């Protein structure tokens, strides 16, 4: 999954200006046992996901705005 | 009603406050009090509002920290803040608790810990 939050507004804090969108946080949830696999940050955004591999193992791919 | 406040800069008299007090909006009052930085009466509104909604249930300990985040160097109008804290010590422990109250009062004033023997 991919998560976009862009800060959080509340009465206690003050919004100085148009805050830049915090870059997407990526989670990999796991079935059976309950655990969180990974949580890191990416550069700009996500365009599309391929996520294929012919071998026994499988790999995923992401494409950002500038392209990584 | 919130959006009219910047346009309503031509009138900010206490008469507008009376109607909001009568109908108990409990949000526009806090928003207005944040502007002039009075911080005294709004502090009462921190515990006066029995209901919770969105203004409460978030940063309950941190709302008290934010309202107490005032007059760093000296007294600077916070004497009435100390007096209203002293006059309402008993019910304050009911809401916040015990372990958090001593931590909050530790960095503010040791003499506020004196009002415990009653």
């Amino acid at each position: 999954i991919v998560t976009e939050e862009t800060g959080v507004p509340t009465t206690s804090i003050s919004v100085n200006e148009l805050s830049p969108t915090i870059i997407n946080r990526i989670f990999i949830i796991d079935a059976k046992n309950k655990i969180i696999s990974l949580n890191f940050v990416v550069s700009s955004a996500i365009i599309d996901i391929f996520s294929t591999s012919q071998s026994g193992k499988n790999i995923t791919y992401l494409l950002t705005s500038e392209g990584v | 009603l919130e959006s009219l406040l910047p346009y309503y800069h031509s009138r900010t008299t206490e008469n507008f406050i009376l109607e909001l007090k009568e109908k108990n909006f409990n949000k526009v009052l806090f928003h207005i009090y944040k502007s002039e930085n009075k911080y005294a009466s709004a502090l009462s509104l921190i515990l006066e509002t029995k209901d919770i909604e969105k203004e409460y249930n978030t940063d309950i300990v941190s709302i008290t920290d934010y309202i107490l985040k005032k007059c760093p160097p000296g007294s600077l109008e916070c004497g009435k803040v100390t007096e209203v804290i002293e006059t309402n010590f008993d019910l304050l422990l009911s809401r916040i608790g015990i372990e958090k109250c001593v931590t909050i009062f530790s960095d503010f004033d040791y003499n506020l810990h004196q009002e415990i023997l009653e």
